[PDB]
């Protein structure tokens, strides 16, 4: 989930 | 949501703002290449521009407004085929030669294997070069990718509503493609073919990106050419 | 080229008495199941090439071009055909008049399946029409290879489009409404393509498997992806 | 030599 992270940060 | 409310000229300002920068490449012309190494600086290298194409999907009028999951899900989906028709875009004033980095332009002789991926995406660019393809026009494309990719594969009255936005959006984006070549002279017959001509190049583009996704997933089962965890994040989310 | 001088209704028309016959199966383990869906598509196949001779165009090309394309787009053309069909069968997919099945029936597959039904619910909700249809369907054909070769197919296939305008607006269609489901119908392709090539990839297996008796044809079109 | 050259001509 470092796509999902990233797509917050 | 504001991307309905967009004009064709404020819709395209808005993608060209967007726009995510040309890296380069840490490729250097001394030292020597084996095919690994060479590999290895464009999975490097493509590493870093997935860092920026997913800001970029951010800025891209409609996309904020879904979840965070079809989100993920379209990026999953999409990665591939946005970084080679971003490759190809930038390799149109370069024939025969794919323009990887401003420092890195590479022809096909220069290597295992992925040399039919190479053609094809040659092949594209040229197609790209014949049609005369205009910045305006390519980041417009880009978005259509990104949206339409994944959104056959998103069961409620509610995921209803998200699909039909994104469909909505894409109706927009078609809109704001028309305009410009409307803007640019051409007659209705023209307008119609010359979209059907894009829109018929992502089929293509599509095809390039599941070749692609499957010599990734080989390399890794190779385990000679580094990867990324984020690379290897978006791989197995196709192979699944 | 006749196909160049063809009127837009002339061409409809061409395309579809071009339309090749529904086949029925030969009346469920895994291993059966595949017997006789590997079956149906090698005897489809068949009906393909012939169809593939009569659209308008396609015979201007040499026969090695003619090659190149069906090598490329056979698995597609007959998926969108078997989406086509199973239009009025929500949640099913209709193979054969008698062999309507379920994404309940051995994978590889259940990916497929549900792709297959999402295309086919699309298309149902487009209201797609069957004149609609066997533009996509030709438009599939010329376009799938046409980058892996030039001029003559690109211009059969600007009057394929020419065609399907035609259409919107003899429907009634405003011409926002015409350009906008011009865009809808080619994105569709993009996964039609997706769809296919995973079908490729599960046609490779079954191959490697040595389970599933394929057939010489349906083995050679197999070898063309490889 | 492949069995589509053959049904493509016939
Ligand atoms: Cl010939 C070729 C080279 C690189 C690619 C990719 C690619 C595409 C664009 C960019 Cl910028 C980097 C790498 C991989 Cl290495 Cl991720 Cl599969 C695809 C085909
Ligand atoms: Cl592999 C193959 Cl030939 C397939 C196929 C068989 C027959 C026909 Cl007409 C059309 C397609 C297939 C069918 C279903 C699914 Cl879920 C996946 C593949």
């Amino acid at each position: 989930k470092i796509l999902h992270r990233l797509l917050q940060d | 949501s504001l991307a309905l409310s967009l004009t064709a000229d404020q819709m395209v300002s808005a993608l060209l703002d967007a726009e995510p920068p040309i890296l380069y490449s840490e490729y250097d012309p001394t030292r020597p290449f084996s095919e690994a190494s060479m590999m290895g600086l464009l999975t490097n290298l493509a590493d870093r521009e997935l860092v920026h194409m997913i800001n970029w999907a951010k800025r891209v009028p409609g996309f904020v407004d879904l979840t965070l999951h079809d989100q993920v899900h379209l990026l999953e989906c999409a990665w591939l085929e946005i970084l080679m028709i971003g490759l190809v875009w930038r390799s149109m004033e370069h024939p025969g030669k794919l323009l990887f980095a401003p420092n890195l332009l590479l022809d096909r002789n220069q290597v295992e294997g992925m040399v039919e991926i190479f053609d094809m995406l040659l092949a594209t660019s040229s197609r790209f070069r014949m049609m005369n393809l205009q910045g305006e026009e390519f980041v417009c494309l880009k978005s259509i990718i990104l949206l339409n990719s994944g959104v056959y594969t998103f069961s409620t009255l509610k995921s209803l509503e998200e699909k039909d936005h994104i469909h909505r959006v894409l109706d927009k984006i078609t809109d704001t493609l028309i305009h410009l070549m409307a803007k640019a002279g051409l007659t209705l017959q023209q307008q119609h073919q010359r979209l059907a001509q894009l829109l018929l190049i992502l089929s293509h583009i599509r095809h390039m990106s599941n070749k692609g996704m499957e010599h990734l997933y080989s390399m890794k089962c190779k385990n000679v050419v580094p990867l990324s965890d984020l690379l290897l994040e978006m791989l197995d989310a196709h192979r699944l």
